[PDB]
């Protein structure tokens, strides 16, 4: 009704002039915004000796208070690559660990996984064992050593595995013929893939797991949860800040 | 034949976000074919094309009743960490950045049956020592007269106005760039009906959307919960 | 008015099955007319009826039914008609929507049921394909979706990927007697893959 | 003129799998001409090209008897990591991949003497409860009148239809990219022979080879023996 | 593959100034239009388009009285570590350097009444044994003659004499490159009034530009004060 200004009439707004653009919706930008480092768990060196478990990499179904959880919870089908950045930290003496090598090796979506050490190395009477599926072969495995290391790190890219042409972040279904509770939000294969940390350290410290998400693809909008409670009626959050009045 | 090269200082460092990308390791991986409804490339593009219900007292609407007049029956104060904002998809995106720009567009749905009748007066009240209590006094500001049974949806843009390029998103006690004013709804006049006794109160359903000319800029990492 | 959920429906079979896909022309696929339940004045904002298609009421389906019973996967769209039976002198409002993947439904899994939503939700249910049914406006909501899914097909005993949600925002005020809650549900381009054996 | 040079975290580590070669040190070797027939670039070609027999029961083959009738003759389930897929090159090529995709080619060479007359109904079963006990059952579906006496050697494809793009490889407690289904043979007619103590059975071989859009992808380590 | 690299041995060092850029760890900020009136790109610039006003015995002027002749009643050697330089813009912008070349621009502005006249004569003496104690000895010099009441205010140029390129900016005990001679002003005539009761004395403010062909090299940081 009326529509601009002025005349107070039953209807009319006043006028507004848009503002100009400055920084061009970069920032959000969903692929921009994925594609860095995100400390996402943390995890438990294997020793080399026995038969481990390894670990799945999936950042889906996160409740941590992170970024990175909500945000990947934001959509309903998510397709990206993958970057990794693992590093070791110590949790008692550094001096403990005249060596140190931290075998990792990476399986695609559907891997086998069942290892136990089967792979000898000697020299002068003792000798030293590895997992049948730490070794060096079809599948990625990267040795790094962490004594005198600047960083004790490693790190490289990997692609998208799954044989979904994309990622339920949500599933109104099960993943299995038989509806146990269990198999509910699931369907196979709706992940990353899987690594395997093995090392003489074990004990001695743990590893602290980045995930970078190149080229993501998000689908189907969804809510986003609101992070901090909500404040008296009529009254504003006053959170502590740089800005904020000395 | 060996190229002489100079090791920086910030040499075996970590640095998060560098502009660049790790060795690949699993090559040759060619993916199937997404075809997929519904792709977004950007939060603002959705947080522009959709609207939520605000937060009112823990309702997505404010009531008239029969008997209201002066008293203001919502009351915001413009600032994305405001309360009634606080379920809002805006408002939420919105924790992910530091600092915002532009215009909200909220829009008032009557939703009082088709007997009944009422008048709002909305306003948006600029910074000042401490907000209007009744609508005479408000009437000074930018406003518009909402008469439901003209339209049942009404559309209010809550500008931005500021020295500033940009406010804060993180609000705290106030500063020049924290908070940007106050948004409120008079009753014009009472709720009318037919029979009060079927109808002596009508809810206005109250939506949030991002204006044409809202942006958020600087990515930032979550703080204590609060 | 209609309202495309993402996108509108096609008919390209599935790229994932090298065995015969079976086109469900539109008099084999009819429509199925259901009473979805009855908004009373004492459930409040928040309260949701949730309507996963179709899985509770696919043995109601007739036709639809009786074929894809037979066969293992399944790919359609739907074309769905929300209403309500209120007077003029009924107040409140709705927010029907189609979600794609819906999930909280403690595993009452592809069983219409009611519960109530938590409040981001409720507040931004808007953010999916929508309609709002404000009860001194309209009385109707139409809403067509296409298939969709993680893969080019599904079995809809095991997936139901589109749920419809029909939520209360203002609550029933006016007249004492309930509005009732009606849905129309047309399955719409279904293919259908590998028929089973027989049940003996 | 050193060059400014950021040495990366994952600096000196192995990375077994990397884009790229070492240095040489025994340059200019000229290498004599390799002329030799039958040089193969891929796998999946000779997996196509080729046949290897099914392992029933240990023997590459199910027989017919003059008594048969109802029951299936030959049922595996369709999965790579199936038994009757044993000792074949298709599977055994496939225990170095991940996934794969697409059909397999089955052909029944029915080796019973030329007195010798049989009738088969062969099913592709989808998914489901629990597997037809008898053929009036299992002809609901997708099937194929095999009458030996028109032609000794019958192809049936068995094929691909899931909602995945891909499915395992490797098989385990059933899930929905595990299996597709069942392959059964039933027997339409019972052996009839010339003299029934001359020929009292007929063995029918089975052979399998990867269909025209098999394909295996994403290689994988051998894990522990089972 | 890998590139054969020799590490030069000023390999993990910090030099300061290097002429290139740190690794960019947040991308892509678009900052808003600063239009604002009054940038400066080089700060030879605004000392040369700008005065300040000289430190004689702490007060930005000298004074002539109706009791002068002889004697000089400005003195000062030319080197910016001069004290009557002070407090002026050019000495201190000056201190940011190690060299300066190039002349100085001083104009003296006769504030005396409009019932006051007095003639100055000032002079600019090369370094010498011992500088000039009265003005006929100084008048052998580079000299002009400054007849207030003809031009009320009068700009000298002290010029650049030396045999080197640059002179110190930090001056110290004399060398051939530290000073480069003084600046004075005599009274030709003293300060002559309507009325010596209300008029006896007129004061010349003193300020210094620096020339066109000023300029400063060699950024240096702070010494201890002194």
């Amino acid at each position: 009704v009326t529509n601009v200004g002025e005349d107070g009439e039953p209807g009319e707004t006043e006028p507004r002039h848009a503002l100009s653009p400055v920084d061009m919706h970069v920032h959000t930008d969903v692929s921009f915004l994925l594609d860095r480092f995100f400390d996402v768990e943390t995890l438990e060196l294997s020793n080399l000796t026995g038969s481990p478990a390894t670990h799945v990499l999936d950042p889906f179904g996160s409740t941590a208070q992170l970024a990175w959880a909500r945000l990947l919870n934001t959509c309903t089908y998510f397709f990206s690559d993958l970057e990794l950045s693992i590093q070791f930290k110590f949790t008692t003496t550094p001096s403990s660990v005249g060596e140190g090598f931290v075998w990792v090796k990476w399986f695609p979506v559907g891997a086998p996984t069942k290892t136990t050490d089967a792979w000898q190395l000697e020299g002068g009477g003792n000798s030293v064992r590895i997992q049948q599926l730490a070794v060096a072969g079809m599948s990625p495995t990267v040795v790094f050593k962490i004594a005198g290391s600047r960083s004790q790190a490693c790190g490289f890219s990997v692609p998208y595995t799954s044989m979904w042409r994309v990622v339920p972040v949500f599933y109104n279904g099960w993943g299995a013929p038989t509806k146990e509770k269990a198999t509910y939000n699931w369907l196979p294969g709706a992940h990353f893939g899987s690594i395997l940390l093995t090392s003489d350290a074990h004990d001695k410290g743990g590893c602290y797991l980045r995930y970078r998400f190149p080229r993501a693809n998000m689908y189907c909008p969804r809510p986003i949860p609101p992070a901090f409670t909500r404040p008296a009626d009529k009254t504003r959050h006053k959170f502590p800040t740089n800005i904020n009045k000395q | 034949a060996p190229i002489r090269v100079v090791s920086v200082p910030e040499s075996d460092s970590f640095m998060s976000s560098v502009p660049d990308n790790s060795t690949p390791l699993y090559p040759k991986v060619v993916v199937p074919p997404r075809q997929v409804p519904g792709r977004f490339t950007n939060f603002i593009d959705v947080a522009k094309q959709t609207y939520s219900f605000c937060s009112i007292s823990g309702k997505p609407y404010f009531e008239v009743t029969n008997t209201s007049g002066d008293e203001p029956l919502f009351q915001m104060d413009v600032s994305l960490s405001a309360a009634e904002l606080h379920g809002t998809y805006v408002a939420s995106l919105s924790s992910f950045f530091a600092q915002y720009r532009g215009s909200l567009n909220f829009n008032f749905i009557f939703t009082g049956a088709a007997a009944t009748k009422a008048k709002f007066l909305v306003a948006f009240v600029p910074p000042h020592s401490a907000a209007p209590k009744t609508r005479d006094e408000a009437m000074a500001c930018i406003h518009a007269v909402w008469d439901v049974g003209l339209n049942s949806a009404f559309s209010f843009n809550v500008p931005y106005s500021s020295p500033a390029d940009f406010m804060a998103v993180y609000s705290a006690e106030a500063t020049v760039v924290n908070v940007s004013g106050w948004l409120q709804v008079y009753a014009l006049t009472a709720l009318t009906s037919t029979d009060i006794a079927v109808n002596s109160k009508g809810r206005v359903l109250v939506a949030v959307s991002a204006g044409p000319d809202f942006s958020l800029r600087h990515p930032v990492d979550l703080p204590d919960k609060q | 008015g209609t309202t495309y959920c993402y996108s509108k429906p096609d008919g390209r079979p599935p790229s994932t099955v090298s065995d015969p896909v079976t086109r469900l022309g539109p008099t084999l696929s009819r429509h199925y007319t259901f009473k979805v339940g009855e908004w009373p004045h004492s459930q409040s904002h928040g309260h949701a009826w949730i309507c996963p298609l179709p899985s509770d009421k696919l043995k109601k389906m007739g036709s639809f039914h009786e074929v894809v019973k037979a066969h293992h996967l399944v790919k359609n769209g739907w074309d769905v008609v929300v209403q309500v039976n209120a007077s003029f002198a009924h107040s409140g409002a709705l927010c029907v929507a189609a979600v794609p993947e819906y999930e909280h439904t403690h595993e009452k899994a592809l069983k219409w049921s009611e519960l109530e939503e938590p409040a981001y939700t409720y507040q931004q249910l808007s953010v999916f394909p929508h309609q709002l049914l404000n009860l001194r406006t309209n009385s109707s909501v139409h809403l067509v979706m296409p298939y969709i899914g993680p893969g080019p097909t599904t079995n809809l005993t095991l997936h139901n990927p589109w749920t419809i949600v029909i939520l209360i925002l203002s609550e029933l005020t006016g007249p004492g007697q309930t509005v009732p809650v009606t849905m129309s549900v047309a399955p719409i381009d279904a293919m259908v893959n590998g028929p089973l054996p027989n049940p003996e």
